């Protein structure tokens, strides 16, 4: 059937190409993340600090809607103010290097955007199944 | 401070310094402070109830 076709890369390894390109390999990505006489200290240090990064990951996560689904959509809907790109372009076009530059600006709210629809979502949905 | 244990019947009450521990001159500054934990996960009845 395939003679010759895209295997997959190590992590990282998609990252140079486009974004819909690389949305389909997530879980390489992810993996590479959790594990794989003074010294002892700092390796220990070293490790706690890597667990205390993923734990952080987790939890803001969490209090969004999505905990472990790995891909979310949401209800907020998108302000062009900040990107002014076409959609045709992007998915295209562009790295997510590339992407992080132009979208800098315009982060620390959108976190608290996300954090005020999913409560308010929640407290609806806690009000539809008091009335059930 | 440190007041005389004056027993039989006297009216003047004398007091006297006196160094002792070394843990007092602390506890002159950490008279405003007591550590507490947090706990989370509390229970609560009310009218709502999970659908199959």
């Amino acid at each position: 059937a395939v003679g010759i076709g895209a295997v997959f890369l190590g992590f990282l390894g998609a990252a140079g190409s486009t974004m819909g390109a690389a949305s389909m390999t997530l879980t390489v990505q992810a993996r590479n993340l959790l594990s794989g006489t003074v010294w002892g200290i700092k390796q220990l240090q070293a490790r706690v600090l890597a667990v205390e990064r993923y734990l952080r990951d987790q939890q803001l996560l969490g209090i969004w809607g999505c905990s472990g689904k790995l891909i979310c959509c949401t209800n907020v809907p998108w302000n062009s103010s900040w990107s002014n790109r076409n959609l045709s372009e992007i998915w295209d076009n562009m790295t997510w290097l590339q992407w992080d530059k132009e979208i800098s600006n315009y982060t620390q709210i959108i976190y608290g955007l996300l954090e005020e629809s999913q409560n308010q979502q929640e407290k609806n949905e806690q009000d539809l199944l008091a009335l059930d | 401070l440190t007041r005389d244990g004056g027993s039989t019947n006297s009216t003047t009450e004398t007091f006297r310094p006196g160094g002792g521990d070394m843990r007092d001159n602390w506890r002159s500054e950490l008279y405003k402070y007591k550590v507490v934990k947090i706990e989370p996960l509390g229970v609560a009845p009310t009218r709502c109830k999970r659908r199959v």
